[PDB]
């Protein structure tokens, strides 16, 4: 199936002095198979 | 197209380290993340011009338009000395060709297909400002007259082209700064460059010399073309008796190839229509009486050696960023009646400091700056005059 | 009479006097 | 490599630490006090290079394992002294004072400076890195600086005291330490420091500031620092403790100056007078003053200005009409209207006579007697547009001016009523514009009522959005702030795509103007609009608080919105927004001029429709060709709407300079844009801005030192620039009235001044650009003209001015105590 | 390549007879200057020269 795209993420944030200060402030796989007589069988 | 200016960063005013500084340099770091962030982002989230592709010559030239004629044919010159007769393709502007611009040809036919107006010498390009010194003129000491002037001649009738205009009077398009070895004639450029709002061109007379045939003629034009595009422009043309020296007979073709540029150069003095020229030069009287002559060159600023007054001022200015001690007394050093320069009196400085880190001691003192003072000058018999 | 700095001269000289904030305002410019 | 001497030195310290290092704990005491006396002695010298220190630098470890593994007693902190001043050069884990806190705790002085330096360094470390916790731990850390700060103090290390004190977040001893010869240094320190500090610590060095101002008495400086804090209850605090006459007079003039207006009782000494001053019912009188010095009382034609000679339909007549209102605005004469107003007005057709007429309070600025003479005869004409035209002047001519009788209460109170029609915009703006920093609840209750009716159009609710918030400028005002928002919620869905909506967000922004908490949580009401208009809303309102802050973050939320695709209001608005921010400290204006021209660069129309105004915002008044060329660029850009936002931030940016280069710079447009009526019409609007006054004003939000941010004129102009966001319909349309926002913001440039009487005092003063003090000498006699970056310094020691901030009307002292 | 590779001023190969550009030389720099630069150091010392 067609792999959608993706969507463009904002780069990180800016990293400045007062940031952080105001950061701070605040499965059962089946074991048997069964097969129609047209047995497509590898 | 307007002018170019130079991109610089504001000023930090306090030179101690302090908080203050520390502040106002972490907000210019922060606009510049948001600057960079805006940009990534930005660029993150961003068959008829096929065909005009397709027609147009795969590798096209680059050459120059001559003497257009008609409405469809011109002759072009190769850019290697040779020309052709060749055609225009209606895909080109028309109504804009002019003699002089660089046209883009067709490679095997050679036919006019662009005129890539933009287009400028990588050498005219580099000598072009882009950054810009970090020399206000708070840092120039004395040559409070000779900033007036250069003020009145590069930034008043441009900042107040109201008052030469009141009495009918065209301002100075020359000014030459001539003087000893090193009074600040440089110092003057850089300030200008750094506070004037025009495209900046740095040039030395020593550049505009080239070998292969013309092509010091041609890199003159195209100087001043560009320094015209661009308006208003300042061109600083340091130590311009290079070329420009009395002009006499030539025995040989260098020197007539030298004189024909600087024949080149006078001619696109004669182009009026707001590009300031700034020359400098240690050595006036060389210099042809034609570039001074009072119709190309206007003012002519002396940067004689500094008095006692001047030379304070220089010495304040040049150890305000130094921890200079208690014991100093800056007039002993300047008042003693010796040539001294600003450049010596930094030299000055600098050995002086160098003295002090030798004797293992951060703070500079008296007799610091005699020795340096003694060691750094290198050059009237005595009792002859009393 | 003239010497030449040592490793631990020149690190003391780069230290000892300075204001706290030096290192700081260099990596910042 | 190491002297004779060098080599005899190390042989003795390191015996000494040998024995140190032994184990026989009775001789340890000479030994420690012998290093002490060495390490001290050196260091007092004023060589940087401490032998011991450097000597002892490789035993370190040792020197630290034998302090940690000898019996507690003296000799432990006897030696952690030592460790401590050693470990000053080598660190990288924070030790010295770890070492230092068990210690002999000495006075902090025979250890030279550097040692004193390095200690404020790390203890302004540990208190920056502590957290809430550790209390008890915080409480030593008191007493080293409580003896350091006197310390700096005698030692010229101002800074460094102020540095660590602020780094500390108590800003207490420092302004129980100043001397006399200390403000001078510490008092600018802290007021430069204001602008990039961060809130909460920008109030807190603001009234620890004044605090230090009063307690020496400076009371001028004192209500500056009030009048910074958006808080008109300590400037009212401070002029009420005050003895002196003559300063009050003077903290009078620039309390007028401010938009805050003091309703005292009748108990200072001269009520009347300095209630006179703060009304500034004199600034009339004093303009046409200074208009006889250097004589300008001389009033020049829309045509003068054009200068067509050398080098009337529809728009042309409209713009003659404002640019005559531009030069002739305050100066009551005019040669055109005055003569003979009542032809121009009929001649104007269509909407135009609104503006017309309002052009006509405008040249009448400051003048009531004057306005109402000329006003009085058109305020009577058959169709309503010439008498809201005239209640549009009658307003106007009120606004600058607190004079306790309300002429234009009555007269516009009287036509607040729609009175069976919408023509009442003009009666709401004249309010507004009249009584801007009244913030009378007379006024609020007359407005809020018409505001909602059921018969007010989104025009009027616009109208009377901006007059309110105008009114209640910066003041959270409940009442007002609770109607808005009922008014936003039940407006409509579908109608407020239609612009004229984007004025009830500037409402609710301009009255929670630099409040903060306040916008949060009426955020927080206001997220339940809609889609489109809800984020214009809440960027706008954000920006209207956060205005002159220099908020980093902020700028940088609003720089990723204009960043997101939207394929864009809100986009347009955040431009105005990171100018808004900006607007106010210097080092940050040229970085957002570096953004606004990388957003034109990289940008969609919508935003870059905004840069301009952006530019105009940030450089208003304060013509310089780093901005003019980059507008002039993008005239001619394709965009219609580009090139009419460009011109017109020209003609702001130019405007009251009558700049040459930028004059002509105008002639060439229009005769470029001849043949677009627009485009003709909105360099027309440039000239008349850039001839504003004939030179005698300027639209900058700031006057004492650059640094006072004046609300009413940030409400002027971010009204106005919002208006233009959209220019095509807004302003090249029906309401091209709303030009005349700019009454709040206009105001003359001059230096008046005077004695202690309010009588004139001509003395020669030195003008020139400022250094942060003065270059470029052109000394003239007062009054004279200032032009923006142009600081005035007395030329002579004849006086004793009140202000170290000298500009505007200024009371000079005839007291030098040695002439 | 790429044209943040081919930013300006840096010496590039061309094909051919076609001028299409493929490939990044190092920076030019000119020869017989390129030459003017010490390769081999001299054996002299500071302990060769006395007073
Ligand atoms: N007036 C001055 N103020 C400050 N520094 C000065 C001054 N004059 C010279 N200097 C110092 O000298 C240098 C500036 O001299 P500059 O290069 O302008 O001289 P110049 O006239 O171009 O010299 P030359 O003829 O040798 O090329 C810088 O080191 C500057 O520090």
């Amino acid at each position: 199936e067609v792999p959608k795209e993706k969507e463009k993420e904002k780069v990180s944030t800016a990293v400045l002095s007062i940031t952080a200060k105001a950061k701070k402030k605040e499965e059962p796989e089946p074991n048997f198979q069964l097969l129609d007589n047209p047995a497509r069988v590898m | 197209k307007g002018p170019d200016a130079a991109s610089k960063l504001p000023l930090v005013t306090p030179h101690t380290q302090c908080r203050l500084k520390l502040l106002k340099l972490e907000r210019i770091k922060d606009y510049l993340l948001m600057e960079e962030e805006f940009i990534r982002n930005q660029e993150q989230m961003k068959e008829e011009r096929s065909k005009v592709d397709d027609l147009r010559g795969t590798p096209m030239s680059v050459g120059t338009l001559e003497e257009i004629i008609d409405d469809n044919h011109a002759i072009v010159s190769t850019s290697v000395g040779s020309e052709h007769y060749v055609s225009i393709l209606s895909f080109v502007d028309k109504d804009l060709l002019e003699p002089g611009c660089s046209v883009l040809l067709n490679h095997k036919v050679h036919a006019v297909i662009g005129v890539l107006m933009d287009d400028t010498d990588p050498l005219v390009t580099v000598m072009k400002v882009e950054k810009a010194p970090q020399e206000t003129y708070a840092d120039i000491g004395g040559l409070d007259n000779q900033i007036q002037e250069i003020k009145e001649s590069v930034e008043l009738p441009l900042t107040h082209p109201e008052y030469y205009e009141e009495m009918g009077i065209k301002p100075p398009k020359g000014v030459i700064l001539y003087g000893p070895p090193g009074t600040g004639k440089t110092l003057l450029a850089k300030a200008v460059a750094n506070q004037t709002s025009a495209t900046f061109l740095r040039v030395v007379g020593s550049e505009l010399i080239q070998k292969y045939l013309g092509d010091g003629p041609k890199l003159v034009r195209e100087l001043f073309r560009v320094a015209e595009e661009h308006a208003p422009s300042i061109v600083f043309i340091d130590e311009i008796d290079a070329i420009g020296t009395k002009r006499y007979d030539s025995n040989s073709g260098g020197e007539r190839e030298i004189q024909r540029t600087m024949l080149e150069l006078l001619n696109q003095l004669d182009g009026f229509d707001d590009v300031k020229v700034i020359m400098a030069t240690n050595r006036i009287e060389t210099l042809d009486p034609a570039l001074i002559r009072p119709g190309r060159i206007d003012r002519k600023i002396e940067f004689p050696l500094p008095d006692e007054k001047t030379k304070k001022r220089i010495f304040q200015i040049h150890t305000s960023r130094m921890t200079l001690a208690d014991d100093v007394t800056l007039d002993d050093l300047i008042m003693a009646k010796d040539d001294l320069s600003g450049a010596d009196i930094k030299a000055i400085c600098t050995e002086a400091g160098l003295m002090a880190l030798r004797e293992r001691r951060m703070k500079v003192t008296n007799e610091d700056f005699k020795k340096s003072k003694e060691n750094v000058l290198y050059k009237t018999p005595e009792g002859l005059y009393l | 009479p003239i010497r030449a700095l040592d490793e631990g001269d020149i690190a003391l000289l780069k230290t000892y006097g300075q204001s706290t904030y030096s290192r700081q305002i260099k990596q910042v410019e | 490599e190491l002297s004779e001497e060098d080599k005899q030195l190390q042989d003795e310290l390191e015996m000494l630490v040998e024995r140190l290092g032994e184990k026989d704990t009775s001789l340890y005491r000479p030994a420690l006090e012998e290093l002490r006396r060495q390490i001290r002695s050196s260091t007092t010298s004023m060589t940087s290079v401490p032998k011991p220190l450097k000597f002892l630098r490789p035993h370190y470890g040792k020197l630290k394992e034998i302090y940690e593994n000898m019996a507690p007693g003296e000799n432990k902190r006897f030696a952690a002294d030592i460790i401590s001043v050693l470990a000053m050069t080598m660190s990288g884990e924070r030790e010295c004072l770890k070492y230092r806190l068990v210690g002999s705790q000495e006075e902090l002085a025979s250890w030279g400076h550097e040692y004193v330096r390095h200690l404020a360094g790390e203890v302004a470390k540990e208190w920056q890195e502590l957290d809430d916790a550790e209390k008890v731990q915080r409480e030593p850390l008191l007493t080293l600086v409580k003896e350091i700060v006197p310390y700096n103090m005698a030692h010229n290390a101002e800074h460094e005291a102020c540095d660590l004190l602020m780094e500390i977040e108590q800003v207490d001893m420092l302004e129980k330490d100043i001397d006399e010869n200390a403000y001078a240094k510490v008092c600018l320190y802290l007021t430069s420091c204001v602008n990039y500090v961060p809130e909460p610590e920008n109030s807190a060095l603001l009234r620890c500031a004044l605090g230090v101002f009063r307690k020496f008495s400076r009371f001028p400086e004192a209500l500056r620092l009030a009048l910074m804090l958006n808080d008109m209850e300590l400037v009212e605090d401070i002029f009420t403790s005050c003895k002196d006459v003559v300063v009050q007079k003077q903290m009078a003039f620039m309390l007028g100056r401010h938009g805050v207006f003091l309703e005292l009782s009748e108990d200072v000494e001269e009520y009347e007078d300095l209630t006179e001053i703060m009304s500034n019912v004199q600034l009339n009188s004093n303009f046409l003053a200074l208009a006889r010095e250097l004589d300008i009382m001389e009033p020049k034609v829309p045509d003068d200005i054009y200068k067509t000679h050398l080098e009337d339909s529809a728009r042309m007549n409209l713009a003659s009409s404002f640019v005559n209102g531009f030069v002739n605005a305050a100066f009551g004469q005019d040669k055109l209207l005055t003569d003979d107003g009542n032809k121009w007005l009929y001649k104007n057709k269509d909407h135009g006579m609104l503006s017309a007429a309002a052009s006509l309070g405008m040249i009448l600025l400051w003048d009531v007697d004057g306005g109402l003479t000329q006003i009085d005869k058109y305020l009577y004409s058959s169709e309503d547009y010439i008498k809201s035209g005239a209640l549009l002047a009658c307003g106007i001519v009120n606004s600058g001016v607190r004079n306790e009788c309300d002429p234009a209460l009555a007269l516009l109170s009287d036509y607040v009523l729609h009175n069976s029609n919408t023509m009442r915009l003009g009666s709401i703006f004249g309010l507004g514009l009249a009584y801007a920093g009244s913030n009378r609840e007379d006024v609020l209750t007359l407005l809020l009522p018409v505001m909602g009716d059921s018969k007010s159009s989104m025009e009027v609710a616009g109208v009377t959005a901006l007059a309110c918030g105008m009114i209640a400028v910066g003041s959270c005002n409940g009442d007002v702030t609770s109607t808005i928002l009922q008014t936003i919620m039940e407006k409509s869905e579908t109608e407020l795509k239609d612009t004229y909506a984007r004025w009830l967000p500037l409402g609710l922004g301009l009255n929670h103007l630099g409040k903060g908490e306040a916008i949060e949580a009426i955020l927080a009401a206001l997220e339940v609009v809609s889609e489109p208009f809800r984020s214009f809303a809440n960027t706008l309102v954000d920006v209207c608080a956060y205005a002159g802050s220099g908020n980093v973050l902020k700028v940088q939320q609003l720089l990723h919105i204009c960043s997101e695709h939207f394929d864009g209001a809100h986009q347009g608005v955040a431009v105005l927004g990171i100018a808004l921010i900006a607007m106010g400290e210097e080092i940050g204006a040229e970085m957002a001029l570096r953004t606004f021209g990388h957003l034109l660069r990289y940008g969609e129309p919508t935003l870059r429709r905004a840069v301009p105004l952006a530019l105009a915002l940030i450089s208003v008044s304060n013509p310089r060709l780093n901005i003019l060329d980059t507008l002039s660029k993008f005239s001619h850009d394709a965009d219609p709407e580009v090139s009419y936002n460009s011109i017109f931030a020209m003609g702001m940016v130019g405007s009251g300079t009558n700049n040459a280069r930028l004059a002509a710079m105008l002639r060439q447009l229009a005769q470029y844009h001849a043949k677009d009526p627009n485009n003709l019409f909105m360099v027309r609007l440039a000239q008349g801005l850039t001839h504003l006054g004939k030179g005698t004003l300027t639209l900058c939000p700031y006057h004492s030192d650059r640094q006072l941010m004046s609300q009413v004129a940030v409400a002027g102009l971010l009204t106005v620039l919002v208006s233009f966001l959209d220019v095509r319909n807004i302003i090249l349309g029906k309401s091209h009235y709303v030009l005349y926002g700019l009454v709040a913001a206009m105001q003359p440039r001059m230096l008046v001044t005077f004695d202690e009487e309010l009588r004139p005092l001509p003395v020669s003063v030195r003008v020139g650009q400022a250094v942060d003090t003065i270059t470029g000498f052109q000394t003239h006699t007062t009054p004279v003209l200032l032009a923006h970056g142009e600081r005035a310094e007395l030329a002579t020691e004849e006086f004793l001015p009140v202000t170290p901030i000298l500009e505007g009307f200024v009371i000079l002292r005839k007291n030098p105590n040695y002439d | 390549i790429d044209i943040n590779d081919v930013t300006p001023n840096c010496r590039v190969a061309l094909r051919n007879d076609s001028y299409t550009l493929h490939k990044i030389l190092p920076n030019k720099v000119d020869p017989l200057v390129s030459l003017m630069m010490v390769e081999k150091v001299p054996d002299s010392t500071y302990e060769m020269i006395g007073g």
